[PDB]
């Protein structure tokens, strides 16, 4: 359907993946930190699969706290 | 306990996500808890990086301080004894006053009043803890971070760097929450 467009527009692909990549780049040799980051992204993906759009809402509310 | 950025920033977001889907929300919460558990300071990095990627320009610790006065339910005391009700009131007051710092620090008169208010609130909170006692490790930690806040003020009036005051205020709020949780 609109599969590719939906996931392309989701904050998972738009925000989370690059952000986490950079977070790893902050300390590229720290194994446990990078593994924590990877597991976290995996779990966010699980949550997104369980409820499409929830990452968008997480991000939006997040920034709505900081305005 | 979890880290302050987690419970103060992310936890309320997780709660609001529950009406969307409870399972997925619980997944998010548990995941963040585990990630922060494994590598402390990570939640802050995540939040700041996300704020960066959305071009939200505001100081993280200042905003943290601004939003840090609300109750954390899972840590809060709901007991019928006078000592604990007093504990909750005093702790609440301290957290609120400390949260008002970013709004008052750019006006020296107001800020000079805020310092007196904070001293008063800390005195009363300590009174209340003493009333509960009739443990001491948490009291000592609280005293240490109060003193640290005082010293931070001393440094601030010299170098004028408010960010340090924001940091100390946040840590004192976290210690207040720790008092709450330990007495719970």
């Amino acid at each position: 359907p609109g599969s590719m467009l939906v996931q392309t527009l989701s904050c998972l692909s738009m925000i989370i993946t690059p952000a986490f990549a950079e977070l790893k780049q902050q300390d590229e040799n720290n194994a446990s930190r990078n593994q924590a980051i990877e597991e976290l992204e995996k779990s966010i993906a699980v949550a997104e699969a369980a409820c499409p759009g929830i990452t968008d809402k997480m991000v939006k509310k997040l920034i709505e706290k900081f305005q | 306990m979890v880290s302050m950025p987690l419970y103060a920033v992310m936890y309320p977001v997780f709660n609001e996500l529950e009406r969307v889907n409870l399972s997925a929300a619980q997944t998010l919460r548990a995941a963040f808890i585990k990630a922060e558990k494994e590598n402390p300071g990570l939640t802050q990095d995540i939040i700041m990086k996300i704020l960066e990627k959305k071009s939200v320009e505001v100081n993280f610790t200042e905003s943290l301080l601004r939003m840090a006065a609300d109750d954390v339910e899972e840590y809060m005391i709901e007991r019928p004894e006078p000592e604990f009700q007093d504990l909750n009131e005093k702790a609440r007051a301290l957290k609120q006053i400390l949260s008002k710092i970013p709004d008052e620090i750019n006006d020296r008169v107001r800020f000079l009043q805020t310092i007196k208010d904070i001293a008063s609130a800390i005195k009363e909170l300590l009174d209340t803890v003493n009333n509960v006692f009739k443990l001491e490790h948490q009291k000592k930690e609280f005293v240490k971070y109060s003193k640290s806040f005082s010293d931070t003020l001393k440094t601030y009036f010299k170098d004028g760097k408010a960010i340090n005051v924001f940091v100390s205020a946040n840590r004192l709020i976290h210690q207040t929450n720790l008092i709450l949780q330990t007495f719970k």
